[PDB]
């Protein structure tokens, strides 16, 4: 209707704060009614009303609870500050509970102890983490110093509760044991989502809790007793970026071989997504390829020409910038430049082919299918493009297209040079 | 040209004349916002005059289309600027450049 | 406090320096750990010396 | 045979390499929550100003910021560091997005001309208003209630945004939603509203510095753990039914 919520107009007024529900009200707008609802009701308990609540053990249908594993930020330290020797030491509070739990990371989304790079233990749990899982200690709260430790020499690493040394179940301080050093050990804190922890690596042995008990008398040392500056924290991050190789992925290759051809592909089932970034922008009517296996759609693409900015890699589809010059009347004018597919195959159908000059068609497999913008001030690119498929095969990867990136003319035959990964 | 934009103009009347030392504390910039030169962080304002064909005719024609006080954007073209020869080391071939502009007084 | 600290600290120490190992200790805790094995007298004085 | 290579190397020039210092600015915004999802509606157009006092650069560069055009979270995040586009972590940053700063919209380092007489920087005492204007995108500012037209189309709004202001330093200036905290010297237009009308109860509602990750801590380093938002579970509140 629009009683009092007429948003152009409004013709009459008195909107109250009852327009949203009694989630947002309380029984102070509710007294009046709700003493004649419950006598009513305790009449009806008068006539004899049989009705258990629904989400209760006793009528057992409460199944629509699950944990919500995101955002697991696993806070740091330098990998410059490691230390491979002597005894190290430091505190750590904590303002709530919950999926939360610390130790000592190697330098290596994969929470801690999942793989053989960090050992940590729970509070939510009160059970070891390196490979697997096994119980130790005991459990925590608000107001709880954790104090893990380690001694670099002989491998004697423990975690001290406000002076309590926690144990395992055969009774024994030494939760891991038999650690090779490597590349040092640095500190480490993981948090799930509502969890909230605060830390001191040595900064103030008077803003340390509790380390004249456990900490100093055992030659154990704070991490920053010496550096007379702010040590520094990082985290794993939200976003994603483009810094590395990998070559050891679950399988997928990289080659070049000549039109050209590389070498790719895995067999795990990809339900999930994947990203690329190639490394080279190379250089020396326009066709030249990139292969990719699941063609007529093992699963639906989605190709689409794209800039930098991305923030998500899950099954948000069909969720993707224009000038409208007024001229003090408020009529748009001079909107030329405006917002600035699904079919590609290789081996059942096709491939996928670039063109240049400004001047763009990518298009797949020689058929025209309106493409609409040429919109380019200017966009670096490399090529990444992303989907699912049933996993066959899973991936491959092929003047012309290698023209319109640097500084020489068009000419088709690319040259030797000693980069190309 | 010197298409001329003001971003927080003045009195919009004291244009500059002949022997008149247009004391500039411009930073300048290229196309895609890569910048190319400044005069901020050395703490030194420019100073030249009108005529004497010291300056490319870019800065010449803004300050001639200019009033004191006043903050703005120029936006030169190669046809006045170094050209398809370019400025070397620094300027490419061909290039349109911006210049956020800020004259402060005459001598 | 200090003064409790000796007070129960002397007489561990009396306890550890006696019972630091015996043949007789071991076959009598053997025996004892199988009917009901020495017990931690260790445990206890580290236990006292971590507030000492 | 030195100073011929030298002065050979120099002048190709592809191969130099360009660096740029950037300030150093953060966001912000105000304790309310957009959360309009479609079928439970409640208001499609509001109204908010900002008032200034100072915006001088008394011993910094005069390269400065101060933006109030939205920006695509779907594109963005309160980071304090990044992006190719010269950084400048704050608002109208990503590409798909605008900004308001006096005289133009700089849409990811693309300036676009407004359309508005007496164009000039958000320079001392001068107000800046802001509306909504969702299924035809053309969403509206004003500075001291004069037309600035041109405004915005198909900047991504599919779905939702979030309300935000950026500022870098030397600046001094005052928000204004209503009650004595909204001293309103240009009312809410015909069909808009003064933004003060999700008040909700258990906390006066307040700034937030865009869901910080830390703010300069003092004590010790607190790792303010994951609060993603008010709602782990979505971003919208409950109509019930």
């Amino acid at each position: 209707q629009g009683w009092t919520y007429g948003i152009q107009q409004d013709v009459k007024n008195r909107r109250n704060p009852r327009l949203v529900p009694y989630t947002l009200l309380d029984d102070r707008t509710k007294k009046s009614n709700k003493d004649s609802l419950r006598e009513a009701v305790r009449t009806l308990l008068g006539y004899g009303y049989h009705l258990e609540a629904p989400d209760q053990d006793h009528a057992s249908r409460a199944e629509v609870c699950s944990g919500t594993g995101e955002r697991f930020r696993i806070f740091r330290a330098e990998k410059t500050y490691a230390v491979k020797a002597g005894r190290w030491y430091f505190e750590f509070e904590a303002v709530t509970a919950g999926d939360m739990r610390v130790g000592w990371s190697r330098p290596g989304d994969l929470e801690l102890g999942s793989d053989d790079r960090a050992f940590a233990f729970d509070g939510f749990k009160a059970q070891r983490w390196h490979q697997g899982n096994e119980h130790y200690g005991r459990s925590w709260q608000a107001g709880d110093v954790v104090g893990c430790m380690v001694d670099m020499n002989e491998h004697t690493m423990m975690f001290t509760l406000n002076g309590e040394i926690l144990l395992d179940d055969s009774g024994s301080e030494l939760a891991f044991k038999d650690f090779d050093v490597g590349d040092g050990f640095i500190p480490v804190c993981s948090l799930g989502v509502a969890q909230v922890g605060r830390m001191n690596f040595g900064k103030d042995v008077s803003t340390l809790k509790y380390f004249t008990i456990c900490g100093l008398q055992e030659g154990y040392e704070p991490f920053a007793v010496n550096t007379n500056r702010d040590i520094t924290m990082w985290l794993s991050k939200r976003l994603p970026q483009f810094l590395q190789v990998p070559s050891n992925h679950e399988h997928i290759e990289v080659t070049r071989i000549d039109v050209t051809q590389k070498s790719f592909g895995s067999q795990n089932n990809n339900t999930d997504i994947m990203f690329y970034r190639l490394s080279m922008p190379i250089e020396c009517t326009y066709y030249y390829s990139v292969r990719i296996f699941p063609g007529q759609e093992p699963a639906n693409v989605w190709v689409g020409w794209i800039t930098s900015d991305f923030h998500q890699y899950d099954t948000g589809f069909d969720l993707d910038v224009t000038v409208t010059l007024g001229d003090e009347k408020g009529k748009v004018h001079e909107s030329i430049k405006r917002s600035n597919p699904g079919q590609g195959r290789n081996n059942s159908n096709g491939l996928e082919i670039g063109c240049v000059v400004g001047l763009l068609t990518f298009i797949a497999n020689g058929k025209e299918l309106s493409t609409y913008y040429q919109v380019e001030p200017s966009t670096k690119l490399f090529p990444a493009v992303f989907a699912q498929a049933t996993s066959p095969n899973v991936f491959q990867f092929e003047g012309l297209f290698k023209s319109e990136h640097k500084n020489p003319v068009p000419q088709c035959p690319p040259r030797l040079h000693v980069q190309f990964l | 040209g010197v298409e001329i934009e003001t971003i927080s103009p003045g009195d919009g009347r004291t244009f500059p004349k002949k022997g008149q030392t247009c004391v500039v504390h411009y930073t300048g910039m290229l196309q895609n916002g890569k910048k190319f030169d400044s005069s901020r962080d050395r703490n030194k304002p420019f100073k030249f005059r009108i005529g004497k064909q010291e300056v490319i005719k870019g800065f010449e024609e803004g300050a001639a289309q200019m009033s004191l006080g006043q903050r703005a954007k120029l936006t030169c073209t190669p046809d006045v600027a170094y050209g398809a020869t370019g400025h070397p080391g620094v300027i490419p071939p061909n290039a349109t450049l911006i210049f956020d502009v800020e004259l402060l007084n005459l001598e | 406090l200090p003064i409790g600290l000796n007070i129960c600290a002397p007489g561990d120490q009396e306890l550890i320096a006696l019972a630091k190992n015996r043949f007789s200790l071991k076959d009598t805790e053997e025996e004892v750990r199988d009917i009901i094995l020495g017990i931690a007298n260790v445990l206890f004085h580290l236990e006292q010396k971590s507030k000492y | 045979n030195q100073h011929l290579i030298c002065d050979n190397l120099l002048p190709g020039r592809d191969l130099l390499l360009q660096t740029r210092l950037v300030n150093h600015v953060s966001s912000m915004r105000p304790n309310i929550f957009l959360g309009v999802s479609e079928g439970s509606a409640q208001y499609k157009k509001w109204y908010y100003e900002l008032m200034v006092d100072h915006t001088e650069p008394f011993v910094t560069a005069e390269a400065t910021h101060l933006r109030v055009g939205w920006a695509s979270t779907e594109g963005y995040s309160p980071y304090p560091g990044g992006g190719e586009e010269w950084g400048g972590n704050g608002v109208g940053d990503d590409l798909f997005s605008y900004g308001f700063d006096g005289l133009h919209l700089w849409s990811g380092c693309i300036a676009r001309t407004v359309s508005s007489p007496n164009q000039h920087l958000l320079r001392t005492d001068d107000v800046i208003s802001c509306c909504l204007d969702l299924s035809a995108p053309s969403i509206s500012f004003r500075i001291n209630g004069q037309p600035v037209q041109g405004m915005f189309e198909n900047f991504n709004i599919d779905g939702l945004f979030f309300p935000v202001v950026s500022f870098s330093a030397g600046i001094k200036v005052r928000f204004l939603l209503g009650g004595r905290h909204g001293e309103f010297k240009f009312l809410p237009p015909p069909g808009y509203a003064a933004c003060y009308e999700a008040v909700l109860p258990k906390e006066k509602l307040k700034v937030e510095h865009s869901r910080e990750y830390k703010q300069e801590r003092t004590y010790t380093r607190d790792l303010l753990g994951p609060t993603v938002s008010l709602t782990q579970a979505a971003f919208t509140p409950v109509p019930v039914d």
